[PDB]
């Protein structure tokens, strides 16, 4: 009976299994102490049984052991990990490690790893000897991400609507601008359960700061894969810590020859929580934010790449847009250019309701020729050409008027030819 | 085999449209008796009014599931009569339409579709010239029951309440709010 | 192509785009032609702050080393890999050996020094501090001819209107210092050959009553030279 059964399940689980073999008022604490409490008093009859999450160090050499669920919160639920585990099995931090816990004696109240059964989704002996994520080999997305789920509703619409826009590539660098109430969040859904549903192999990471809770409620029950999401209520160093190890994980996740995509909303609350919480460093910028407080989000935003021997780290992330605070633009000039695509939005398309509201003409991607074919690349250069004269808002209204009644994009690119 | 199945089909979508039919009815006398009554409820009527239209959108969805159950009854009876009638007299067909129809395989595509609908204008005169003199038309004996009960055209209930058409955006909040609402009821 | 054709032998040079001009292909271009035409030369490319793809594929796609910096690390990186190049650069001039060094770009390299420069309250519009101003003027000039023996050169690469405001007065300033500097946009064009400033200043007082010569020496000549393209027009400014 590992952690992420009983995790996972609601309270009614916990309160009846609570109340079957003798846990006394025990509706009136929090989740993760509960979960606690009860594990703790099943485990006083001495049965190991296995365990899960994700590990990290802090500034001992004491590491913690923390579950997805719990969105990566440091609580009674967390687990011992000796630095001696650390050295007999290399660990670093990000590992996710399978095996089995030791319940708590006298002196400790958390509970402890007895042995180790699965680092990282393999066995921890042949993990031993492994490369580093930082000698790895930088290369171009040649994997076409087909994200066209073809389901058969204007959701799907707004999907091809990207894919004649975009060239998502596996394991590029990618950003996204729009103002607010634009439809960036239902936009990065679009993404998520579009990868669910065409790429199925890859891992699905959904990364989310300083949201509101009924956003993050909603995108908890709506993408496939597993999502991280802190709120706003939490301090600035919630948001970092979990950003950091999110990210180092999803790089842990890459080392392995995996397919990892994050989708971030935004990276502008990335770095005005990392401005918050580092150090001054005496040179200031314009709008109260200083040198060194930008780099940790923008190596963060650089850690994106694509691995020549095996493995794809894909970062969708977006990126606020003239919400008249002075920072906002501050952030957005500093990411500017480091992408290998953008992704335009304007409110003004939005405001005449017409989904969704892609700039075509100030969308684009870097190096389409290696993604692509050049059939492919020639047929969307000659849309480029046929929809660059009229306006946006017109280009959008032709777009998905025509779009509509074909029902690939294949069909729309040869039902166009003989126009 | 295909005809049962069919058949079954139609009927619970007809079932299953009534349900939410009478579901909406009971929804709009309640909603009416409480703007009728003193009870000033601004909550409940706002709910209400929301119960109604959910209720008329799953009315209007069930109505169009049911519309297409009963063409595909139809055409799948249409192309078993059709297949079973070749059957038998096919022959008789060919021996009136030799005139284009003999070296159908060693014509060119667009000989074959010329002579395809020369021969499908020809056989709509003769079957405007057959019900012009005019018999009374029956069902096949081998399938004659599940077609009375399915019926020459759906109920006119089921036309007109798919006479409006929402956007397929609409539909999909619509299918939230109904997933909402039905949660909301089992609790 | 050829950077003698080009740039010449011991003299610098700019070459200035705006985002989404053509850069990156453009100095592979530059690199090859310079492996082929002149092996001899010692081939230097280095790239500051930029993606790690294309540090990968600028690298792999030369034969010359090529020391860059990616855009993860913070500047003081790119500082101090610009005094260990400088410095390999002057070792190598003592060497008595020539160097080619294509650097992207400079407008990187001048804004994070200052960004990194220490406060001296000598800040100017858009708080641009003037130490950040004259080390790189002397990393500049430290691209002088070698006049006892071989010849070192240097192109240079900068980003033009960026929607940002930094990075103009840098460009202005490297006008102002600037040897040669190839242009690809449209407006900067005009605006250098034919500076804007000085038509303002010349239109204060209307037509100038320049007396005697003064008014011939303003001469403009356009031959159309032949050229291997051909017959690819040369315009002048001559001045008395
Ligand atoms: N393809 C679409 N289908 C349905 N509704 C859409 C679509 N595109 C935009 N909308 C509408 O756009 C509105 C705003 O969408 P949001 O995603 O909430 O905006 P936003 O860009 O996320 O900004 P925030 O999250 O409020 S700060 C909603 O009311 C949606 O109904
Ligand atoms: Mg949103």
């Amino acid at each position: 009976m590992n952690l992420t059964e009983l995790k996972n399940t609601p309270v009614s689980e916990l309160i009846t299994l609570g109340e079957n073999m003798g846990l006394e008022n025990l509706a009136r604490m929090r989740k993760q102490d509960i979960i606690f409490a009860i594990l703790k008093q099943h485990a006083k009859s001495g049965e190991d049984i296995f365990g899960d999450g994700v590990l990290e160090i802090l500034q001992d050499g004491f590491g913690f052991l923390r579950s997805a669920d719990s969105s990566y919160l440091a609580g009674p639920d967390d687990i011992y990990v000796s630095p001696s585990q650390i050295r007999r099995f290399n660990l670093r931090t990000g590992d996710t490690i399978s095996g089995k816990i030791r319940p708590p004696k006298e002196g400790e109240r958390y509970f402890a790893l007895l042995k180790v059964n699965e680092v990282n989704f393999d066995k921890p002996e042949n993990a031993r000897n492994k490369i580093l994520f930082e000698n790895l080999t930088p290369l171009h997305a040649n994997s076409r991400l087909r994200m066209e789920r073809g389901n058969g509703s204007t959701e799907d619409l707004t999907a091809r609507v990207l894919d004649l826009a975009s060239l998502i590539g596996r394991g590029q660098r990618g950003l996204i601008v729009a103002p607010p109430k634009a439809g960036k969040t239902m936009l990065l859904q679009n993404i998520a359960q579009s990868i669910a549903y065409n790429h199925p192999d890859c891992v699905l990471m959904v990364l989310l700061i300083d949201e509101r809770p009924e956003e993050v409620t909603e995108m908890q029950r709506l993408v496939k894969g597993e999502v991280v999401a802190s709120t706003f209520d939490e301090p600035a160093s919630r948001h970092v810590q979990v950003a950091e190890m999110v990210i180092e994980k999803a790089k842990r996740l890459v080392e392995h020859k995996k397919d990892v995509i994050i989708l971030l909303d935004s990276i502008t609350r990335l770095a005005r929580a990392y401005n918050t919480v580092v150090p001054a460093s005496g040179k200031v910028l314009t709008g109260g934010v200083d040198a060194n407080a930008l780099h940790r989000p923008k190596r963060f935003f650089g850690a994106a790449r694509n691995v020549e021997e095996g493995g794809s780290l894909t970062i969708i992330a977006t990126a606020l847009i003239d919400t008249g605070s002075k920072m906002d633009e501050v952030i957005y000039e500093e990411f500017k250019g480091t992408g290998n695509m953008e992704l335009h939005l304007s409110r003004k398309i939005a405001e005449k309701r017409v989904f969704p509201a892609i700039d075509y003409n100030r969308s684009g991607t870097r190096k389409e020729e290696l993604l692509t074919t050049q059939e492919e690349l020639q047929k969307m250069w000659i849309l480029r050409k046929i929809i660059h004269p009229m306006g946006e808002i017109d280009a959008m209204e032709f777009l998905i008027n025509k779009l509509a009644m074909t029902k690939t994009n294949d069909d729309f690119f040869e039902m166009m030819k003989r126009s | 085999t295909a005809l049962q199945q069919a058949f079954d089909t139609c009927q619970n979508n007809k079932a299953a449209w009534l349900q939410r039919k009478n579901e909406l009815a009971a929804a709009e006398q309640e909603y009416l008796r409480l703007l009728s009554g003193e009870g000033r409820n601004v909550s409940r009527l706002d709910e209400l009014r929301n119960i109604i239209e959910v209720r008329k959108w799953q009315v209007n969805q069930a109505a169009g599931r049911y519309i297409r159950s009963h063409e595909a009854v139809q055409h799948i009876s249409i192309r078993d009569r059709l297949n079973d009638f070749m059957q038998q007299h096919g022959t008789a067909l060919a021996a009136a339409l030799a005139p284009e129809l003999m070296g159908y395989s060693e014509l060119t595509a667009i000989a074959r579709n010329c002579a395809i609908q020369r021969a499908t204008d020809a056989l709509r005169e003769a079957l405007l010239s057959w019900l012009a003199k005019g018999e009374k038309i029956n069902y096949s004996a081998q399938d004659s029951d599940i077609l009375t009960t399915i019926g020459f055209r759906p109920d006119v209930a089921s036309v007109d309440d798919s006479r409006e058409k929402f956007t397929p955006a609409q539909n999909m909040i619509f299918s939230r709010k109904s997933a909402q609402l039905a949660s909301r009821q089992s609790v």
